[PDB]
């Protein structure tokens, strides 16, 4: 037998690696923006007071001493601030003409990717049996396994980034 | 939830609205590059030889389907 479907994370023949990075980058970002929009109110500041995957992992935000704040604040926090880098054209030009700075892998894509990760941290360990009840299972998992095949595909995320989920990813690969 | 219910069913069907067209540009953009490896090499080796000529339309074409890509992420 042979490997994988989405192995579309495969750089197609002849092109920038900065821009397949960067359309899957704010593909990424869609993708989970739907996951938790639809648990929205199954995650509320009552819920989660504070932004965590599994007790050992807390995820702090600098507005400059980063804070704790509820899991909805920094989610909230989180996707204004990627949208600031997507309309900074110095980051992610829209123009034809524009071109991606020096170091946009290193310096734009893989902070952006090791904080959207956290969001498919804290949907597994405080929500997966919400999200059972949901059928969304599916769609989860699928949006998640996308999600480390195209950060192993280009080493954009170090295993220390995998923080809490790092056992589950091990079953890939 | 009837206002969960509502969001749940959209979620579910955006990304396979979604994942069907994400399959349906990668099996395309190596179906139509497939057929500019062979236009190239079947002009390789007739006369004129050229080898920039065949290497700038190469370039060409990864310019034109280089913006088709960045207009992918650009939503209006
Ligand atoms: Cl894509
Ligand atoms: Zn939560």
């Amino acid at each position: 037998s042979e490997g994988v479907l989405n192995q579309a994370v495969k750089l197609p023949r002849g092109e920038d690696e900065n821009e397949w990075l960067a359309v899957h980058c704010v593909d990424f970002y869609n993708q989970i923006n739907m996951l938790y929009g639809s648990i929205t109110e199954f995650c509320s500041p009552q819920t989660c007071p504070r932004m965590i995957a599994t007790n050992e992992y807390e995820y702090l935000w600098a507005f400059q001493p980063p804070v704790s704040v509820s899991a909805p604040k920094y989610v909230e926090c989180l996707m204004r601030w990627c949208q600031d880098q997507f309309d900074d054209e110095s980051l992610f030009p829209s123009k034809v003409t524009g071109t991606f700075p020096e170091g946009f892998i290193q310096r734009v894509i893989q902070p952006i990717l090791r904080r959207l990760f956290r969001v498919y941290a804290h949907i597994y360990c405080h929500h997966f049996n919400e999200i059972l009840e949901l059928n969304l299972q599916t769609v989860l998992n699928t949006s998640f396994r996308h999600f480390c095949l195209f950060a192993q595909e280009f080493e954009l995320l170090r295993p220390a980034d995998f923080g809490p989920l790092l056992e589950l990813v091990m079953e890939l690969r | 939830s009837n206002k969960t219910q509502r969001v749940v069913s959209v979620c579910k069907m955006y990304f396979l609205e979604h994942y069907c067209d994400m399959f349906d540009y990668v099996i395309s953009r190596r179906q139509r590059t497939k057929q500019v490896l062979e236009y190239l090499q079947q002009q390789s080796q007739l006369p004129n030889s050229d080898q920039i000529k065949l290497n700038e339309e190469w370039s060409s074409y990864l310019q034109r389907e280089h913006q088709v890509l960045r207009k992918r992420r650009l939503k209006p």
